[PDB]
């Protein structure tokens, strides 16, 4: 009890699976203001600007970089998913034998 | 007007801006414009033009 | 708002917008309160449920 209350560093295993998923959401998120090559990052100010076959060019460069975005994001989720399943089974192994 | 070479320019700022007057007209041959659309600009807001 | 669309439901602002300040940003970039063009009330924007 008196060292988990004095030491910063004693649950840095929890702390990492809450820290890593808080980051791969922000970076999720600020690639929507990423332009990847159209005239803006914003949907609206496309569509209020640009006719139908003008704005459909700039909204294909958006579509292609947020689809590769968020493919990014779920292949990494796949992944850590997997380490985490690993530990839960190592856990439940430990429940029963320990 | 201006010689090509030594073209003039004007500021225009603080004003409400009809476009539909120049673009509606009958009197220009050429009325092309990029980056936006000749009929969305009177919805549209500028820091000067 | 002066050209800015989008679609939200406004609310009075608790942010204390400094007198040059016209409107906010999320880390989006993304508008979350404007400044009334006319009244110089500061507004939320939420976006609708
Ligand atoms: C016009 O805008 C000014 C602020 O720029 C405001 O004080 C005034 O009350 C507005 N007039 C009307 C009719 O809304």
């Amino acid at each position: 009890q008196d060292s988990l209350s004095s030491t910063p560093s004693a649950l840095g295993k929890l702390q990492n699976v809450v820290n890593q998923n808080a980051q791969a959401l922000n970076t999720l998120v600020k690639q929507l203001s990423s332009n990847f090559g159209a005239i803006s990052s914003v949907l609206n100010d496309i569509l209020s600007r640009l006719d139908k076959p003008e704005a459909e060019v700039q909204i294909d460069r958006l579509i292609t970089g947020r689809l590769q975005s968020l493919q990014t994001y779920v292949t990494q989720q796949l992944i850590r998913a997997a380490e985490i399943r690993a530990s839960a089974n190592l856990a439940a192994t430990k429940m029963s034998e320990c | 007007f201006a010689s090509v070479y030594a073209w003039n320019r004007k500021r225009i700022s603080n004003c409400v801006a009809d476009y539909s007057v120049l673009y509606n007209s009958a009197s220009f041959s050429t009325f092309k414009c990029y980056g936006v659309s000749p009929t969305k600009l009177n919805d549209l807001c500028f820091t000067n033009v | 708002f002066n050209g800015l669309t989008g679609t939200g439901v406004l609310t009075e602002s608790n942010k204390k917008f400094l007198p040059f300040q016209q409107f906010g940003r999320d880390i989006a970039d993304t508008t979350d309160a404007v400044r009334d063009p006319q009244t110089l009330e500061i507004l939320d924007i939420t976006p609708c449920s």
